[PDB]
């Protein structure tokens, strides 16, 4: 039997409803990177709509009972969000398609600080429950600012679809499990998946995609679409940022400081064509080397190294000083 | 995206609130 | 006395009841191998028990042994009695 | 989770609203020795029940279950035990499972090994001589509203009158502990009605109360058994509150002196490269991966 | 918290960019005996002789 | 069968010695530890279970009479009868107990399977056997139970035919069907060992006493180290639920559930439909047939509420794709324009509030559940309780719907902060 050709497909996918197989360039199974669909998703959600509107109603209690309350845990343990949002507890425990993939890219310290991170609270945990980090081990924990982890997550993530899940080609199958069970033995993976159903064939053209639009809105102000260009706008702008720095406490600036609101029209200024002399040389300046910093790869070099290792056999299994004239 | 597996998402959802529904109808006819 | 352990401990300096280090602290082995360098700045440990949790009896160290043996075989004989 | 007491049903457990149930257990304390903390039966108590038993009870009620010689070591001791049986006597029809064992074909006098049968031979018999209701098998009675209480109550609870609306039929009398409160048994128990061996006193509550305490001590769970079984349950209580201490020993301070662990890390900037990170490692259940996932 | 994810083009195990602590912060031992934690009942040499002899005659 | 790739451990004698003499234990709580405590109840189980084979004749006109016989006569019969008895219900208390544990901890993930799987099939076996125990009682309570076990059989065939008769021989307690049901009793209960150790020895892969991950690398030894703390956990376990014995069940009661069990099969042919009430871990499933009357629908339900505790992993974990997998929605296509949604990642347990909040609804409305008893004489006729339905529609949407265990807003309301902190921060 061939599934396209089926009775359904004759009757229901037919030109008459736009419903017909379009058969294209062959192109690569998982098209659509997850963190550009979540981006579209979350604007779409948030920033449009009715259900934009709810949501924006329900910020305050979605901020209070999510962000600070995870960040309030993972102080309490020396721990930032980057220690469970960046790598999930699961990834790092038993994960092995993360280990695979760490071993062959990571290097081991970026897995090691993670485990060491946690490790330090949970030799006294278990110890003893209900351990409180002391306040040497929370600032340093509370050094490190939300842009960072965000930076860190999102390079992270796009690198994993870009080199592995977009050289992915799913298949039937069967139960991957050996187990005798007849409940497990007769599980089929294939079909109940949209994937599976909605092409037939690595040509069809993909049917549903957010719209170029969508993303250039998407890639728009978080804010809502504020003039930077006028003082009203400014206004409004700085006002918003001001309530999510006071409902984030370690977003972007700790609790105590406030949002530096010149240092970033210098950034989005310079990031555009717009300029002028209206930003001091200083701020400028000081502005344009964050930015090359920022982005900077850090690079070793190659100084204060340890002395390697060439061992020799001990001197009992070595032959004694004495040595004559054979013969 | 596909019709019937819309469909059986839909069933899911409902298939509970219609046996609420006939639940409901059994008392009131219990009732008399 | 018997009780003067809790009178004598109840005057400790421990975080939330926790006996952490004040400030952060780093040690370091003299005999570690030559292809070991400086100890990095990642603060390993957060409580110092290794030398907390010490009653200083390195003589006489065979008691403390009989005494743990004695402790295990209090509760194994409470369990051999529930099994019999 | 939260129950009403108005309804009738005690703790939520409905089915039982034709009928009296917390009279003596949660609206009421009759106080009964052997429920009592380190209580035990008493041994006269158990006697006169057995008297009371075997001189108004026992010519309609029985035990399939029972036998006499349960009373050996509490109440009777064995030659008294067979005197007091050997009044009574049982016919081959009476067995439940005759066997090859009793050879007999006429009656004779019970012995102690007997199970406590009935002058009826069947139920349909004792239905015909009680007016077409079976005096009910006390063997197993234990599982009825209050308890040992039951037996008390409906023994007792003969004086209160029908309301309006409930009819007592010919041969049915009123009482409000039974089912429906309607009890084919005529009030059995009237002052002097038993002359004890011991002299106690002979009243209808006492007489209940004898009774009551007999019946009890012949059911399995509850009974001769159930305070001997509770002074173990305290024991063994005892024994885990004094093991306890050994357990936190043994394991949660141990545990914590495992974890005395000193950590330290190093710069190691040797030449040598991570070859074992990146090319190595292994997996149990490769094998359930192998061919099926990340490809 | 430490910074960017660093790929396994770094050959070292140790970048260079990490901090090393100086010897002046490192902690010294004290190397020193210092006194018994012993209770009375266990400081009584009978006690001791006896947990000796346990040690010896059953352990 | 080439198919089949083997099996993870080969159970050989001297291999299982090995394993278990070098098997290691992390760090760990009395919460994680039900599981052996499901075990070493077991254990006993075939032990006091066989004690009462030697004493039980599977004729249904001298069971009551024989064990009665036999408490007199014999002794620690009784003894090991009320074991086995209480031995059931701490067996259910702990099997629930370890299954709401695992439920919290999101274990549906793609190696969690051989785990889960191999402990649920467990668990549905146990309940087969504790069926089989209830009939050989010889009461008006497995009369009753065994003719519900027979309605819902042959519910299957539409009932044409008699495909019930090779073990349900008439719908009633003979003795063909006692002698055959004991027989099987027995057969499985034994076989539940096997299962156990199957179950035990595979989950091993990625046991965790929490969701957080520990970065500790040693471990205790099996044998001593582990083995003495869930004996002692077992110990104080057993102490709390008899301390809650002594306040919530003393002896002399006005009423209980058991007083339906007073009625013989054959010596009493009259039976108490107005009290009648099973023991309290099938308390649930016939709380449900009597919500709904509907003899199909409630067999549904039943088998719907097994199968998919079965299927956790496949419909809510991890899998082949990397949570790249397109689940279904209903209402949140049209906000976000999207036919379907990305499997959101972001779904921790100890620091996520959602899953708490599902989760502990969950667990309350099952308890709830297990309560009391609907009391059909006019349950439905009167409004029935709404506290009963709600809890048995939450409990069948909970297994079965990922939007309650793995939401969606989760991740999003993450990723719009995240895109404003980044964007503030460039
Ligand atoms: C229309 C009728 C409908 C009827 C419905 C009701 C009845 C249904 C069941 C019928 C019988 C089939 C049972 C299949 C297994 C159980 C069910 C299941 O899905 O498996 C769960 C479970 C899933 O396992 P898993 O999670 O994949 O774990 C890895 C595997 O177990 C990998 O395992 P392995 O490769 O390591 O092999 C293990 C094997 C090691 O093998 C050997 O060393 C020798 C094997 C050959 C033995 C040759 C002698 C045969 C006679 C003695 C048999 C003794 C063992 C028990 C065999 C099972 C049946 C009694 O055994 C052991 O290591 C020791 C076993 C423990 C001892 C006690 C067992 C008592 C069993 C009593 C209950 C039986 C099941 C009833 C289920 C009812 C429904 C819930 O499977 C088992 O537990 C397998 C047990 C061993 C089976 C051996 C081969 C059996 C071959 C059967 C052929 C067909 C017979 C048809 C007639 C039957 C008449 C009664
Ligand atoms: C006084 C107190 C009384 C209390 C009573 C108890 C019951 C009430 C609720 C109790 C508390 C909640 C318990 C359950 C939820 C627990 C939390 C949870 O899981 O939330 C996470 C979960 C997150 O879902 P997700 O991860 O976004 O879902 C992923 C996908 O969307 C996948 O999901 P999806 O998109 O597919 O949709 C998911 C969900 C819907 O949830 C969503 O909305 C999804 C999106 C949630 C995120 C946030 C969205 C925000 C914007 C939504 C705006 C919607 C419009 C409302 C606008 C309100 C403001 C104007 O839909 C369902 O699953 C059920 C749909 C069933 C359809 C039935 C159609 C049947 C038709 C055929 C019938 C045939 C038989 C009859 C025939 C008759 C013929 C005559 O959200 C919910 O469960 C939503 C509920 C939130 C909490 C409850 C809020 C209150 C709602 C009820 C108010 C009642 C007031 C009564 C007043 C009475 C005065 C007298
Ligand atoms: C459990 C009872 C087992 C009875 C076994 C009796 C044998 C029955 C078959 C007789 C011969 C007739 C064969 C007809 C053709 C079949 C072809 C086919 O489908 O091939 C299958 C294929 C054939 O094997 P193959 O694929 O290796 O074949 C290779 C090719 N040959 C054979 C030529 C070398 O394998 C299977 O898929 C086997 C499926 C077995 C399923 C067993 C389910 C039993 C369920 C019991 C109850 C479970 C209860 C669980 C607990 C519940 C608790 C509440
Ligand atoms: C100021 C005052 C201070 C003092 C406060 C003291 C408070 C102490 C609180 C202690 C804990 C109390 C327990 C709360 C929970 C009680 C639950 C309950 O009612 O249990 C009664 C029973 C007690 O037995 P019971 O037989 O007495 O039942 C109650 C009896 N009546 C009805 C008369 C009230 O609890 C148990 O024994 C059960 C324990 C294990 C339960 C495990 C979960 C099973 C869930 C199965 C779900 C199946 C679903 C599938 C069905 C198919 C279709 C979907
Ligand atoms: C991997 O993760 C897992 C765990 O960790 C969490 C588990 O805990 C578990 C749970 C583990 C379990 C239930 C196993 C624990 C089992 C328990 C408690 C019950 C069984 C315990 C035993 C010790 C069985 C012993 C069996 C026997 C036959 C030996 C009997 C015992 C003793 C002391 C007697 C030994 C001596 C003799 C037999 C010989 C006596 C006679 C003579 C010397 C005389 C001989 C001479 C003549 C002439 C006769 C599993 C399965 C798991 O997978
Ligand atoms: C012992 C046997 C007893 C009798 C068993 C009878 C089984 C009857 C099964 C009836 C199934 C009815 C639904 C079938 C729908 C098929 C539709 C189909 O193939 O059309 C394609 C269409 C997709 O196209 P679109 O995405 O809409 O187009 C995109 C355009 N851009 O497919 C779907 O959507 C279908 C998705 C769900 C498929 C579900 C299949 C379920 C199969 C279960 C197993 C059946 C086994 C039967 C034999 C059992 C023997 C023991
Ligand atoms: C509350 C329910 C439980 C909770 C469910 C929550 C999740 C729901 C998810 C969606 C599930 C969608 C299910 C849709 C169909 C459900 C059908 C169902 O349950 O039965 C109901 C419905 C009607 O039931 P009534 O009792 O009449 O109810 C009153 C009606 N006024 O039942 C049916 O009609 C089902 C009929 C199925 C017949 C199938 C053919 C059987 C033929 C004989 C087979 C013999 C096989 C023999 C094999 C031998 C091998 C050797
Ligand atoms: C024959 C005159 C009897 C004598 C002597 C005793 N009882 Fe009886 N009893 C008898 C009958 C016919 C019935 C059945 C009544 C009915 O409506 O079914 C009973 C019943 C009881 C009961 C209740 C049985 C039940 O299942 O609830 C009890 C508790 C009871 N009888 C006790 C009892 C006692 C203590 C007696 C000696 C004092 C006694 N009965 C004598 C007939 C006869
Ligand atoms: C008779 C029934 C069962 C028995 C005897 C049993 C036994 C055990 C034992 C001994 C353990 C190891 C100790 C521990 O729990 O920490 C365990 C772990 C486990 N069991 Fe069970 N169990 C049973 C039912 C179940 C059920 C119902 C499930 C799931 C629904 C399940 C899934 C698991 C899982 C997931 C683990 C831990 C694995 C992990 O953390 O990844 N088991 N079980
Ligand atoms: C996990 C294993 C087992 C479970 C869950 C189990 C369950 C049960 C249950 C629920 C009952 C009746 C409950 C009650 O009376 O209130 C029972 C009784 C009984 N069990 Fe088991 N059982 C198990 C193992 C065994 C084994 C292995 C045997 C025999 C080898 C056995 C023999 C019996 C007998 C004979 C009875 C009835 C005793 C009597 O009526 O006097 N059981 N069991």
């Amino acid at each position: 039997v061939r599934l396209e050709k089926i009775l359904w497909e004759q009757l229901v996918n037919v030109k008459a409803f736009s419903r017909q197989r379009v058969i294209g360039a062959p192109s690569k199974w998982y098209n659509e990177n997850r963190t550009e669909w979540f981006k579209v998703a979350q604007h779409n959600a948030f920033n449009t709509g009715f259900s934009g509107v709810i949501l924006r109603a329900l910020e305050p209690l979605l901020a209070k009972f999510i962000y600070r309350w995870r960040l309030d845990i993972a102080h309490q343990r020396g721990l930032t969000l980057e220690d469970s949002l960046l790598f999930m507890d699961r990834e790092l425990r038993r994960c092995y398609f993360f280990e695979t993939v760490a071993r062959q890219n990571l290097h081991p310290y970026t897995v090691l600080f993670m485990k060491k991170r946690r490790a330090r609270y949970y030799k006294v945990e278990r110890g003893l429950r209900g351990f409180y980090v002391p306040d040497w081990v929370r600032k340093e924990a509370e050094e490190r600012q939300l842009s960072e982890t965000v930076d860190n997550i999102f390079n992270w993530e796009n690198f994993v679809y870009r080199e592995y899940m977009s050289d992915m080609t799913p298949i039937g199958r069967w139960t991957s499990l050996s187990k005798i069970t007849p409940l497990d033995m007769f599980q089929y993976y294939g079909l109940f998946r949209n994937e599976a159903w909605d092409r037939f064939f690595y040509n069809e053209a993909f049917y549903e995609s957010y719209s170029e639009k969508e993303k250039q809105e998407a890639n728009g102000n978080p804010f809502g679409k504020f003039n930077l260009q006028t003082a009203d706008g400014r206004a409004q702008f700085e006002k918003e940022v001001n309530t999510f720095i006071e409902r984030y406490p370690f977003a972007v600036t700790k609790p105590g400081q406030k949002f530096d609101f010149t240092r970033f029209y210098a950034l989005e200024d310079l990031a555009n064509k717009r300029d002028t002399s209206k930003y001091d040389p200083a701020l400028l300046e000081s502005v344009k080397n964050e930015l090359k910093q920022s982005a900077a790869l850090p690079a070793d070099n190659g100084a204060n190294k340890t002395k390697k290792s060439k061992p020799i056999l001990p001197d009992w299994l070595q032959p004694k000083f004495g040595k004559a004239f054979q013969a | 995206a596909p019709v019937f597996l819309k469909a059986l998402r839909y069933v899911i959802y409902s298939y509970p609130l219609y046996v609420c529904y006939l639940i409901k109808q059994a008392q009131i006819n219990a009732q008399g | 006395g018997v009780l003067s352990e809790y009178n004598q401990r109840l005057s400790k300096k421990l975080h939330k009841g926790h006996l952490v280090e004040d400030k952060p602290t780093f040690f370091v082995t003299s005999s570690r191998p030559g292809n070991f360098g400086d100890h990095i700045d990642f603060k390993v440990n957060i409580d110092n028990w290794f030398d907390e949790n010490r009653v200083h009896n390195e003589h006489e160290t065979d008691i403390r042994r009989t005494q743990i043996y004695t402790l295990n075989a209090i509760y194994y004989g409470g369990l051999l009695s529930f099994a019999r | 989770f939260i129950y009403r007491d108005d309804i009738g049903a005690f703790w939520g457990i409905k089915g039982y609203e034709e009928l009296v149930t917390e009279v003596g257990t949660h609206k009421g304390h009759n106080y009964w020795p052997q429920f009592s903390f380190l209580g035990t039966y008493d041994s006269g108590s158990v006697r006169r029940g057995f008297q009371v038993f075997a001189r108004n009870c026992g010519n309609c009620h029985g035990m399939i279950y029972k036998k006499y010689d349960y009373l050996l070591d509490k109440a009777y001791r064995q030659l008294e035990l067979a005197q007091m049986v050997s009044d009574f006597t049982i016919h081959p029809a009476h067995q439940h499972f005759k066997q090859y064992y009793y050879q007999e074909w006429d009656e004779r006098d019970r012995v102690i090994c007997d199970h406590i049968y009935p002058p009826y031979f069947s139920q349909d018999q004792a239905k015909n001589a009680n007016g077409g209701v079976w005096p009910t098998d006390f063997s197993k009675i234990k599982l009825r509203p209050g308890g040992i209480n039951y037996i008390y109550n409906i023994s007792t609870g003969y004086h209160f009158t029908p309301p309006f609306g409930m009819d007592v039929p010919k041969g049915k009398y009123f009482n409000p502990y039974f089912d429906h409160m309607i009890i084919g048994m005529p009030r059995q128990l009237v002052d002097g009605l038993v002359d004890y061996d011991d002299g106690t006193p002979a009243s209808t509550p006492q007489m209940a109360y004898d009774v009551s305490n007999f019946i009890n001590f012949m059911q399995r769970r509850v009974g001769y058994k159930r305070p001997d079984k509770m002074v173990r349950y305290y024991m063994v209580f005892t024994g885990g509150l004094l093991i306890l201490p050994f357990k936190y020993f043994k394991t949660k301070a141990y545990y914590r002196n495992l974890l005395s662990l000193r950590w330290e890390m190093y710069a190691v900037r040797d030449g040598v490269y991570y070859n074992h990170f990146k090319y190595g490692g292994y997996n149990s259940r490769a094998y359930q991966f192998r061919g099926y996932f990340w490809a | 918290v430490y910074g960017k994810l660093i790929f396994n083009n770094i050959k070292e195990y140790t970048p260079s960019w990490i901090k090393t602590i100086p010897y002046s912060q490192v902690t010294k031992p004290i190397l020193r005996k210092q006194p018994q934690i012993v209770g009375k009942i266990n400081a009584d040499p009978k006690v001791k002789k006896f947990w000796v002899f346990l040690r010896e005659n059953v352990q | 069968m080439e198919w089949n790739k083997g099996t993870y451990m080969s159970t050989s004698i001297k291999k299982i010695v090995q394993y278990f003499s070098v098997m290691t234990v992390s760090f760990h709580d009395i919460n994680s530890l039900f599981g052996f405590f499901t075990f070493l109840t077991i254990a006993s189980q075939l032990v006091s279970g066989t004690m009462l084979a030697f004493s039980l004749v599977p004729e249904p006109m001298l069971i009551p009479m024989v064990r009665e016989e036999e408490d007199v006569e014999d002794l620690y019969t009784d003894d090991f009868f009320w074991l086995h008895e209480r031995g059931v219900d701490m067996l259910f208390i702990f099997s629930y107990f370890h299954l709401f544990r695992k439920i919290y901890l999101n274990n549906f993930e793609y190696e969690q399977e051989a785990a889960w799987k191999s402990g649920v099939f467990t668990f549905l076996l146990f309940q087969v056997v504790v069926f089989l125990g209830l009939v050989l009682c010889c009461t008006h309570l497995s009369d009753i139970t065994l003719a519900i076990a027979a309605n819902l059989y042959d519910t299957f065939f539409a009932g044409k035919g008699k495909f019930y008769w090779w073990i349900f021989t008439s719908k009633e307690l003979n003795t063909d069907t006692i002698i055959r049901l004991a027989y099987l009793h027995y057969v499985l209960a034994f076989f539940l060992a096997y299962l156990g150790l199957i179950h035990g020895v595979d989950m091993h892969y990625d046991w965790k006493n929490e969701s957080s991950m520990d970065g500790l690398e040693t471990e205790m030894i099996w044998f001593d180290e582990a083995l003495s703390n869930e004996l002692g956990a077992m110990i104080e376990i057993i102490l709390i639920v008899m301390i809650v014995c002594f306040f919530m069940y003393p002896e002399p009661e006005a009423l209980s559930y058991e007083f339906f069990m007073w009625g013989d099969i054959g010596f009493i042919n009259d039976v108490r439909f107005l009290s009648v009430a099973p023991h309290w871990y099938f308390r649930p499933f016939m709380a449900w047939l009597t919500v709904c009357p509907f003899h199909k629908i409630g067999l549904f339900g039943l088998i719907y509420y097994f199968f998919i505790l079965f299927y956790q992993p496949v419909i809510h974990g991890t899998n082949e794709q990397n949570n790249y997998t397109k689940r279904n929605v209903a209402f949140v296509s049209f906000f976000i324009n999207r036919s379907d949604i990305m499997t959101p990642k972001y779904h921790s347990v100890e620091d996520n509030l959602l899953h708490q909040i599902t989760f502990w609804l969950f667990l309350c409305s099952a308890l709830y559940v297990t309560s009391y008893l609907p009391y059909g004489r006019f349950y439905n006729r009167i409004n029935g309780n709404y506290g009963t339905l709600w809890s048995f529609m939450y409990i069948f949407f909970y297994l079965g719907n990922s939007f309650l265990r793995r939401p969606l807003i989760t991740e999003l309301y993450l990723f719009n902060a995240f895109v404003k902190s980044k964007f503030l921060k460039k």
